[PDB]
């Protein structure tokens, strides 16, 4: 298991989860549906994610993101777990 | 899914954990 920190905590609760430690596949998992269901994706890019004014960018400290960017995405999704 | 191709944002983030 790995433990989102308190930010990453509240984005995944927020989609329904109510546990505090995770599969590193369910983190993943439940931070897609968050973007999906919460529409941040651009329609026509759909690989851009618009994080600014959101839960999301206040985690990841960016205001986009490509998903694309394998190494990066990952990169944020650590800072924010205890592994 | 097609990773060379997703055209679709879950196709992106399934791509993302391959
Ligand atoms: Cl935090």
């Amino acid at each position: 298991l790995v433990r989102p920190k308190p930010l990453l905590l509240k984005l995944l609760k927020s989609v329904g989860a109510q546990k505090d430690t995770y599969t590193m596949k369910e983190v993943l998992f439940y931070l897609g549906q968050y973007i999906m269901t919460k529409r941040l994706y651009d329609e026509k890019q759909q690989h851009i994610v618009y994080c600014s004014n959101d839960l999301l960018g206040d985690l990841f400290g960016v205001p986009s993101f490509s998903v694309k960017e394998h190494r990066k995405i990952y990169t944020m999704i650590y800072r924010n777990l205890v592994v | 899914c097609n990773c060379k191709a997703p055209e679709t944002f879950l196709c992106y983030w399934r791509c993302l954990q391959h």
